[PDB]
């Protein structure tokens, strides 16, 4: 889900790990290696970005 | 990250607190009063 457009890869790295720390699947994009959930997950997961 | 004024004397800190959580402004004080009083004036 498109719930951020273009991250950079550090950014996609950090929320790797910070999946990895949780267990949500620490997915890539197209190209782009920029993190992809499950549609429930991606409210928690915006949270722990602002966390 | 504490920095001093010594020759009116100052104090500059940059903290950075953990991810995921935030001092309340009574919070603050204790790093300001703890760098103001460790620093002579």
């Amino acid at each position: 889900r498109t719930l951020f457009s273009n991250l950079s890869d550090q950014d996609g790295g950090a929320i790797v790990a910070q999946l990895t720390q949780m267990n949500i699947p620490y997915r890539f994009a197209n190209g782009s290696g920029a993190i992809e959930v499950p549609a429930d997950k991606v409210h928690e997961l915006r949270l722990r970005l602002a966390q | 990250r504490v920095h001093l004024a010594m020759p009116s004397p100052s104090a500059s800190v940059t903290v950075t607190l953990e991810p995921g959580r935030a001092l309340d402004e009574g919070q603050i004080s204790a790093v300001v009063h703890l760098v103001s009083s460790a620093v002579a004036g």
